[PDB]
RNA sequence: GACUUAAUGUCACGGUACCCAAUUUUCUGCCCCG
């Protein structure tokens, strides 16, 4: 016993401390760091006069490192890389060095096995496949088949199985073991002894295990790839194990409260894209039964609301998030450290809701999704009046290039990029041609569009009908927007008769408003800071902001509304103020000022108006782009008129049906939008 | 069908890459980012040697995009003829797609020819892009192309061999900072070009088509950038002195390691590179510094020896030997070599552990899944178009730095490991002619920061991007261009020094030195910008006045690499705007090609030889009225200025000037370097300052001992105090330093001021030889004080427990708790003042306006015999020694300075001093003195300790002498004892060292424990917990007057002469007999009488005059003291007063009765900070009482006598043993108005000697040998004080 | 002429070598017997 075996032993004691699941992470990162402060000194001082024992502890101590970095954004960290590729070149040294042990052979090809899996799930171009399969294939030969002792040989042998090579003599014993958990036998199941029936039941108990674990677990990331593998091995039971991942993912989701957020991971998509590709196959067979069929669109219906609820923040937005209100302060600091430490502990070891048929009469209810697996778009509409279900597809590419053209010439020349509005209209009139037909959509109904990503952003009311002389469709019906279905409650209040202003901006005059006397109330006042707006408390029936915006372009908790002494964010909104419940809200600012603009196909991103909704406002009507402000003033006033009559009336008789001869106008008329369903 | 022969000048280093051709382009990172760059293919093998080349489609695409650009600008039109808006789409289906895919808008027009294109008739665009020719795609012969485009060769004017790549590139490591951190995120590779050299290509252009010709001649002016640079298109009709210098640093590190000295060769690397700044004269006239007193040792460092020479001729020989690549690369080379090796053998050095490295990242290709996308941008038909340029100067107001990486680290042919291993010494980015440089990246990079800061939102930078950002901060960065800059100076850079602090000890850490490379303040740089649109924006004129200096406001340009410490500051000056008007008048801009690379010409033309065209700009926005300014630029740092008011001597050490710079001293103060612009070279006097790294610590140690936070091993993932208010390796910091300069120093005459130090010995009483110290600080007087001014930054979105923090931090140095530099514990730099300017912001003027006797009557029973006799005369011996035997109490729990314990006590005593009998402190700087030495030369003689005239005591005196005076009534070590050679008498045994019991040896190092002298006053390894301050004159009469004297001052003494221990020790048996004292008596009366006769009748070398003090005069002066328990301040405050009739002594002259002071305690103030508020109360009687009785009950305890009661009684010191043996040899008999009188005096050697005045045999010859006495009746009368000498007893 | 480009499509002026670390702790310019 010299003293190089004293200090190895105490860093294998830390690192044994450190493997225990009881452990928190704050002090995991501490523990891992003595260990191994200790094994490099002892490098540094017998540089390659080591044995092969503290190859191995610094190979395992390089495992832990790699598993203690959390990725932040959507992006795989280089440091993981560089943890991982330092435990294989030290383990290499001890795999060419030998004249050891036979067990301590074993070791260092269960170690080198273990960070070439991890390191071939994360990088493909730098481990590929055929390998790894060598690498596991020589790992397997010197005898790491403990199916019993250790669950390392269980993954090695799961993962061989997974890259084709026969392993027909260790079934038994990879079944009989009581160390491998359910994906694990129904991986085995499926891949050796092509038996169906048992591997539905291990998968069955795998779903009903994952209702209880956080997201951020490894054993979600397993299940969507095994799906994944399925539906391309053209299998049919992938249909059946969608909807139950679904349904779980649904029902462990549901725990968080009116903060609403989830967890981001890689595949969620997928999995949803994969669960509403299984239920619509389901739904386009043929069936004498009707009811079965309408049952299936709604289902596909539910699957498109759930995931239009939440906005999923990422890593370091959490971390970097304002402290205050210290009750949900402690919800959201519960929230992140319950799942950092279900990350690590899946590798250490291992008011109501509406209803979707609860609409008023006379309304026709158009839910979208698109489907990014696909590359196609959905469209599902509900009939209150006939009680029916229907949904058609459509193509989205070319309208994503119209879209970025106006968005391009729209923030360089802002008044100037009508004819690129009207070119889009016309295009969304041209890819979704079903708007204009009697059978989907009828006439003279009202509707109220849930829109998915990108379509958050287009015009849908001012769509323009394919023909010589085209129609709007807001000259035949009333639209209304919602953000997610959700959103909607009832008890609209419609109590009081008070009517307040607030303004703080001095660029675009507003004082032949501001001298009106129906602003009577002393809750008024044209200062308009942001305690002035906490301290509203009887529930007006309108209530007019106007003010500049600014986007924070990842936390869409932290998009502000300048006011005084420092502005209102989206979370001072939800916790402080209380007293709007059934009041209509007009806004000042548009709502490019409250979002950024978007550069992919995808975007979640919620602005004041559905944080004004949670709060408990019955409507907020806004502009999408920048308005003059005699625009606005001349809403203001015929709300002031006229608080009973609808948007679609003034937009018809003040110039919205004049996109041939007047750009400009058609630009200016089209620009609202009401963002309540009643 | 005539060809076009083309050159391309370069005015910037542009960007230079490898050759692979398309798939192996595929297989690697750095290529694939470095398409639209310079290619390099080499030739042969080897890879040395090769050459570079611009592409022709690269030429294409540029002019493609300037025939778009001017197409547009004229609504598609060019001189009459009009123009449809090509293509720029290709189907997959058929044909394949072309090499390089468009991710930019294009622009497009209103199309209005009315005829569609075909092969017959076409369009210029049509021809110039090629789109009705023969061979697409696939390459066949060089016919059958209406355009075509060759590949541009570099000009070279000595292509006879070859080139090779370190002669033309030089790489580099560019980075990328996150906005809310200000920590870097990853780090990419380029390779950087000459232009002064090797900046010309040429090509040739092939046309076939003459409506094309006229498009084509115009739009190759329009170019304005490629390959990153700024350029223009016009048409025509030493390895091997490396190798001798890395072995001959192999030869000194080794003789260096052979001599167990190791440590010393990375001092002698920064010693190297600082001969730069010297000429070569320094190594031939041999002007390096020597050793003041040696007699073997010579220098510390230049006279160790390599090979059998010293260090000094080897240097010189050196040199000697490379004269060819002149001073400044020698200096250079030598002292890199020294320092790689250094860090080669070290190895592990035990610092910061840093696993894991850090991370390349270059962007990633779109090969999944595409974007096929095409987006048109159309102009309004109306619009107008301009050209902005500004030009001015950029001037550094503080140091600056640059980063690069190491050289030998980014070679271009062959870049640069399982373990991390980082540097320590960094340096700073240069050109090829050794000119600073301030690069493009830096300056867009901050320009990017600062339009940030003023649109108040914008994005983080993504890479791999297949659509751009529409931001509002990437659509103005779109159009703007700079220019990097190079100033006109070519003198070396300084270097700056850090160290650390271990916060428990007070000491420095081992291995915990760095260094940087700045440069100097006042430098100017040329700067221009160029922004090319429709309105000049309100938020870039905000960034312009925010940069801009004026009277009053100050520029605030933060670029550059080290601003937490205050470096790189810069402002702007001399601004004048630019507008072309691209509408009318762009054939005057493509016929002067937009001056690019004239804008020097620019900076002094009046306004009347402007080229046509270009007019000046009057709309410019003034600071009082843009709206980005004052709500989201100018709230973003605020400033805090004040002066420091400093009483006492100031010491900053340098520790490398002290080694290069000739005169011999030890310790010298800190100095820069100041540019001027009126004339254009450094200031010839250098300014004395405080360092920015200095104060920062300062207030971070304040800070942290009232929080709490240095007491935490690790500062990784933590959000306390001081890691949000100072940052940590995570975050930058929230708060930035200046200097602190001085601005009164020429008030003074002889600003330095010459203090010298020594140590005593403990039994001998002499200095022990060879620990002689030197020191060179400011003069600081309390009635001349010195005033530094200095400032700092603090960030908006402070919260209110962390500006109480920073206040009661400016408290804390206002108080006095935290003196500047070196030698506080001695009184060196001890704050006097801290005055606030009236610029400041309110909250901090209220925050610091707003938190703004004794006598001990203990009678000693003195010795009984100076009492009986009352005629005096018994002669006695003036010194005598104490023994206590050897038991010392070590303690191993030693009290830290981390923080400020509630059990403890902290605080501050003023005491007064007053003199028995006269007093004699020299100022041994001037050896002449006041008396002239031209009479009786080589007569020694000084005057009084005096800066600027003001008579004070050091405080080094003071603390030495209560030092002795705690160690004896502690029972502590020797702390300072000379182990010196053989004792005579025959030659005698083993060393005086060997005769001295081990217990009573030096403390050395913190595991065995420390004795109570070495816990309260320090050692090598642990700073002490009391500090000494000067004391100043304030009262009572002046200056002994003698009558025939040539001063009436200025007695001449007496002989002083070694003192010889082999009286005390005179066999090989009985060992050393303790401390030595002197005793209190009133001989100076017989040296003052007789001065005529000691005038004459002496050698004059042997003797010494000096100033002397009248009995009398008051001194005032402080003690201040931190983390004390109750005992310590006990025994120190009455170690301080220890009673009536108990004096101490000081000084010159001892033997002769000179320097018996007597100290009283006038006031005692205490404060405990970790209570409510920071109070400072009074302590009175009762409770200083009750620390001395504490203090004796500690002392009872450790004797371990139990058989004294414990009670509420005035203790009695003299019941232990060696307190009363130490009482009775302090005891004052001429105090208490008695009349007796004692004569105390040595005897006389063998009379027929000079003062012998009786027959009384007090000789040593008769006190010498073992007849009249033996040996051990002679120490015992040596041992035993007071006791008389003549009659013996 | 090759070494050395492919042509109806190159935002690399798309990226601050950046972030943390008191040159200091200890020492009376002093002293009588061969
Ligand atoms: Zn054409
Ligand atoms: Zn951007
Ligand atoms: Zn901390
Ligand atoms: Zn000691």
């Amino acid at each position: 016993p010299t003293r190089e075996d004293i200090d190895r032993k105490e860093a294998e004691r830390l690192l044994d401390e450190a493997f225990n699941p009881r452990t928190k992470p704050v002090d995991r990162k501490k523990i891992i760091n003595s260990a191994l402060k200790i094994l490099i000194g002892l490098y540094k001082e017998k540089k390659d006069d080591l044995t092969s024992a503290s190859f191995i502890s610094i190979a395992r101590a390089y495992y832990l490192v790699s598993i203690t970095i959390l990725p932040k954004g959507t992006t795989i960290p280089e440091k993981k890389k560089e943890a991982l590729r330092k435990g294989i070149e030290f383990i290499d040294r001890a795999i060419n060095k030998f004249n050891g042990s036979i067990l301590d052979s074993q070791r260092a090809f269960r170690i080198k096995s273990v960070l070439s899996i991890e390191f071939n799930r994360i990088d493909r171009e730098k481990c590929d496949n055929i390998k790894l399969k060598n690498l596991l294939n020589e790992a397997v030969d010197k005898g790491c088949t403990d199916f019993d002792t250790y669950e390392w040989d269980i993954q090695i042998a799961i993962r061989l199985c997974e890259l084709g090579v026969d392993m027909e003599g260790h079934f038994d014993n990879l079944i009989k073991s009581n160390k491998a958990n359910d994906l694990q036998k129904a991986k085995a199941y499926y891949f050796i002894k092509k038996d169906d029936h048992k591997a539905k039941e291990h998968m069955d108990k795998c779903t009903a295990s994952l209702k209880y674990t956080p997201c951020s677990h490894r054993l979600w990331d397993e299940t969507v790839g095994f799906i994944e593998r399925l539906k391309g091995d053209s299998s049919t039971l992938w249909r059946d194990f969608a909807i139950k991942t679904y349904r779980s993912c649904r029902v462990q989701e549901k725990e968080t409260g009116t903060l609403r957020l989830r967890w981001y991971w890689s595949r969620h998509r997928v999995l949803y894209d994969m669960a509403f590709l299984a239920v619509k196959e389901q739904a386009d067979d043929e069936e004498p039964d009707v009811n079965v069929k309408q049952a299936k669109i709604k289902k596909l219906a539910e699957i498109s609301d759930s995931l239009k609820s939440r906005f999923s923040l990422r890593l370091s937005d959490m971390e970097k998030m304002p402290k205050s209100d210290d009750e949900s302060n402690h919800e959201f600091k519960k929230f992140l450290d319950k799942c950092v430490t279900a990350y690590q502990d899946g590798y250490v070891i291992n008011a109501k809701l509406l209803e979707l048929t609860q609409v008023p009469e006379g309304w026709v209810v158009v839910h979208f999704y698109l489907n990014k697996l696909e590359g196609m778009g959905n469209a599902i509409v509900f009939d209150k009046c006939a009680n029916s279900w229907q949904y058609k597809e459509f193509q989205y590419k070319e309208l994503f290039e119209v879209f970025l053209t106006w968005q391009a010439n729209y923030n360089l020349y802002k008044e100037n990029a009508a004819e690129h509005l009207v070119t889009l209209c016309k295009k969304i009139g041209e890819t979704m041609p079903f708007l204009f037909c009697d059978n989907f959509i009828p006439n003279g109904k009202d509707v109220l569009f849930v829109p998915h990503d990108f379509l958050h952003r287009l015009p849908l009311h001012g769509s323009i009908e394919n023909k010589t002389n085209g129609k709007l469709f807001l000259e035949n019906h009333s639209c209304c927007y919602l953000p997610a279905w959700s959103f909607a409650s009832e008890k609209e209040a419609s109590t009081s008769d008070e009517y307040v202003l607030l303004k703080n901006f001095d660029q675009g005059h507003f004082e032949t408003l501001q001298n009106n006397q129906i602003w009577g109330t002393q809750s008024v006042k044209d200062g308009a800071s942001s305690d002035d707006l906490e301290n509203i408390r009887n529930n007006p029936r309108l209530l007019t902001i106007l003010c500049h915006g600014e986007a924070n372009m990842s936390n869409p908790f932290r998009s502000m509304l300048k006011l005084a002494n420092g502005g209102i964010t989206y979370l001072e909104i939800l916790n402080s103020v209380k007293g709007l419940k059934g009041s209509q809200v007009i806004l000042g600012a548009c709502e490019t000022d409250l979002v950024p603009p978007l550069s992919d196909v995808m975007d979640e991103h919620y602005s004041v108006a559905t944080a004004l909704l949670l709060i408990g406002a019955a409507g907020v009507v806004g502009t999408m782009w920048k308005v003059r402000s005699n625009k606005t003033k001349s809403l203001i006033e015929w709300k002031l008129e006229n608080i009973e009559y609808k948007l679609n009336e003034w937009q018809k008789e003040t110039g919205g049906a004049a996109y041939k001869d007047h750009p400009p106008t058609f630009y200016r008329s089209i620009a609202f939008r009401s963002i309540g369903f009643p | 069908d005539m060809n076009i022969t083309v050159e391309l000048t370069f005015f910037e280093p542009y960007r230079l890459v490898e050759w692979f051709d398309w798939d192996a382009r595929k297989k690697s990172h750095s290529a694939m980012r470095g398409q639209a760059f310079a290619q390099w293919t080499w030739k042969g093998k080897g890879r040395t040697a090769g050459k570079s080349f611009i592409t022709g489609t690269l030429v294409r695409s540029a002019v493609i995009k300037a025939v778009e650009e001017l197409l547009s600008l004229n609504n598609g039109k060019w001189e009459g003829v009009p123009c449809c808006n090509g293509s720029f789409q290709t189907d997959e289906s058929k044909g394949k797609k072309p090499s390089f895919l468009r991710k930019r808008h294009t622009l497009q027009w209103q199309a209005n020819n009315k005829n569609i294109c075909d092969k017959e008739e076409a369009c210029p665009f049509c021809i110039l892009l090629g789109r009705f020719d023969n061979a697409g795609k696939v390459h066949e012969r060089n016919k059958d192309y209406d355009i075509h485009f060759s590949n541009f060769d570099l000009d070279h004017k000595q292509e006879k061999n070859d080139l090779r790549l370190v002669d033309i590139a030089s790489g580099r490591i560019l980075n990328r900072v996150d906005f809310d951190t200000g920590k870097a995120k990853d780090y990419f590779r380029t390779w950087e070009a000459d232009y002064e050299t090797y900046g010309t290509y040429t090509g040739r252009i092939t046309l076939r088509n003459e409506h094309a010709k006229k498009l084509l001649l115009a739009s190759l002016g329009f170019v304005d950038k490629l390959c990153g640079a700024l350029c223009r298109i016009e048409v025509i009709k030493s390895e091997d002195h490396n190798d001798e210098l890395r072995k001959q640093a192999e030869v000194i590190v080794e003789a260096f390691k052979q001599n167990d000295k190791l440590e010393k060769i990375r001092i002698l690397a920064d010693a190297i590179r600082t001969l730069r700044l010297h000429g070569e004269g320094v190594i031939e006239k041999d002007e390096l510094p020597d050793g003041k007193e040696e007699r073997d040792k010579g220098h510390h460092l230049w006279d160790i020896k390599v090979q059998g020479t010293a260090l000094r001729t080897k240097l010189k020989e050196l040199w000697q030997s490379n004269k060819d690549i002149g001073w400044r690369k020698f200096t250079e080379m030598l002292g890199s070599n020294l320092y790689l090796i250094y860090k080669k053998e070290t190895g592990g050095v035990s610092t910061r552990f840093r696993i894991l490295g850090d991370t390349e990242y270059y962007s990633k290709a779109h090969d999944s899944e595409g974007s096929d996308l095409f987006i048109p941008v159309t102009p309004p038909e109306g619009i107008e178009t301009k050209e902005w340029i500004i030009v001015g100067r950029l001037k550094a107001a503080t140091p600056f730095y640059f980063g690069v990486q190491q050289p030998s680290d980014s070679i271009p042919g062959k870049e640069k490991s399982l373990v991390i291993n980082e540097h320590t010494s960094f340096n700073i980015l240069l050109d090829k002619e050794n000119r600073y440089r301030i690069p493009r990246s830096a300056l867009r990079g901050a320009l990017r920061r600062d339009l940030r800061t003023a649109f108040g939102s914008g994005c983080n930078v993504s890479l791999g991007g297949q659509i751009l950002c529409n931001c509002k901060v990437c659509i103005e960065m779109r159009r703007i261009t700079l220019k990097d800059s190079v100033s006109d100076f070519s003198e070396p850079p300084e270097i700056r020094y850090r160290i650390a602090k271990n916060p428990g000890t007070a000491t420095v850490e081992d291995g915990s030195l760095f260094d940087i490379e700045v440069g100097p303040e006042g430098l100017t740089f040329p700067f221009v910008l160029r922004y090319r649109g429709h309105k000049f924006p309100e938020q870039l004129s905000s960034v312009i006045r925010y940069w801009e200096e004026n009277d009053g406001k100050n520029g605030m340009a933060w670029l550059g690499g080290l601003d937490s410490t205050g470096k790189g500051r810069f402002a702007l000056k001399d601004i004048k705007i630019f507008e072309w008007d691209l509408n009318q008048k762009i054939n005057e801009y493509i016929k002067e090609r937009g001056m690019r690379g004239k804008e020097k010409e620019l900076l002094e033309m009046g306004e009347s030889s402007l080229p046509d065209g270009l007019i000046p700009y009057k709309f410019f926005e003034e600071r009082e009225c843009l709206f980005p300014y004052k709500e989201n630029l100018k709230p973003q740092w605020s400033e805090v200025q004040y002066t420091i008011e400093v009483g006492s001597p100031l010491l900053t050490a340098d520790t490398i000037s002290a080694l290069t710079e000739p005169g011999n001293r030890d310790a010298i103060a800190y100095k820069k370097r100041v540019y001027n612009d009126g004339n254009n070279a450094i200031e010839p006097e250098p300014r004395f300052a405080v360092k920015s790294e200095t104060h920062r610590g300062i207030f971070r140690t304040a800070v942290g001992r009232r929080t709490g936070d240095l007491g935490k091993e690790d500062h990784e993932d933590c959000t306390c105090d001081m890691c949000i208010i100072f940052g940590n390796e995570h975050e930058s910091s929230k708060i930035r330093f200046e200097d602190l300069e001085l601005i009164n120093g020429n008030e003074f005459e002889k600003l330095e001021k010459h203090i010298d130090h020594v140590a005593i010995d403990r039994f001998t009483g002499g200095a022990l030889d060879k620990a002689k110290f030197d020191t060179y600080p400011l003069a600081g007087s309390p009635k001349k004080p010195l005033k530094l001014k200095g400032r700092f930054w603090i960030k908006k979105g402070f919260s209110g427990d962390h500006k109480l923090l920073i206040t009661t931090a400016l408290s804390d140095i206002r108080d006095g708790l935290y003196p500047l530099g070196s030698k506080g514990g001695v009184g060196y730099g001890w704050v006097a003042g801290i005055s606030i300017d009236d610029n400041v912001p309110d909250d901090f003027k209220e925050m610091i306006n707003k938190t703004e006797p004794i006598n001990n009557d203990y009678v000693h029973p003195g010795h009984q015999s100076p009492k009986q006799d009352h005629k005096n005369k018994n002669i006695y011996y003036p010194h005598y020694f104490l023994d206590s035997g050897s038991k010392v109490y070590r303690e191993k729990d030693i009290i830290t300075h981390e923080e400020f314990t509630e059990e403890l006590l902290s605080g501050k005593i003023n005491c007064k001093l007053e003199t028995l009998t006269p007093l004699i402190i020299p100022d041994t700087s001037d050896e002449n003195g006041l008396k002239l030495q031209g009479n009786k030369p080589g007569h020694k003689n000084y005057k009084f300790f005096n800066i600027n005239g003001e008579l004070m005591i050091p405080g080094s005196e003071l603390r030495g002498m209560l030092r002795t005076h705690f160690e004896a009534l502690t029972k502590s070590c020797f702390a300072i004892f000379g182990e010196d050679s053989t004792l005579s008498w025959k030659c005698a045994s083993k060393t005086l060292g060997g005769k001295l019991d081990k217990a009573l040896h030096p403390c050395t190092g913190l595991s065995d424990g420390l004795c109570p002298g070495c816990h309260l006053f320090g050692t090598t390894d642990y700073k002490g917990r009391v500090k000494f301050g000067f004391a100043k004159y304030e009262n009572g009469p002046e200056w002994l007057i003698t009558r025939g004297n040539n001063p009436e001052r200025s007695l001449t003494l007496g002989v002083l002469e070694s003192p010889r221990p082999a009286f005390s020790i005179p066999d090989d048996e009985s060992e050393i007999p303790g401390r030595k004292f002197y005793l209190h008596h009133n001989g100076w009366r017989i040296i003052r009488q007789k001065q005529l006769e000691i005038r004459e009748t002496v050698q004059p070398e042997r003797n010494v005059t000096t100033e002397v003090m009248d009995k009398g005069n008051v001194f005032s002066f402080d003690v201040r003291f931190e983390n004390l328990r109750e005992w310590e301040l006990g025994l120190l405050l009455q170690s301080l007063d220890p009673g009536k009739n108990i004096a101490h002594k000081l000084g010159k002259g001892k033997p002769y009765g000179f320097g018996s002071v007597k100290i009283k305690i006038d006031s005692l103030h205490t404060f405990k900070i970790n209570s409510n508020n920071d109070k400072i109360k009074r302590v009175p009687q009762s409770d200083i009482r009750e620390y001395i009785n504490k203090g004796y009950q500690k002392l009872i305890e450790w004797s371990g006598n139990n058989s004294i009661q414990k009670g509420n009684v005035l203790p009695q010191w003299h019941v232990i043993p060696h307190i009363d043996k130490l009482y009775k040899l302090l005891w004052v008999p001429f105090l208490n108005d008695s009349k007796l009188e004692p004569d105390v005096r040595y005897p006389v050697l063998n009379e027929e000697s000079k003062g012998y005045i009786e027959g009384s045999d007090y000789t040593y010859k008769k006190l010498g040998d073992k007849d009249n006495l033996p040996y051990k009746t002679r120490v015992k009368g040596l041992t035993t004080p007071w006791s008389p000498w003549n009659p013996f007893q």
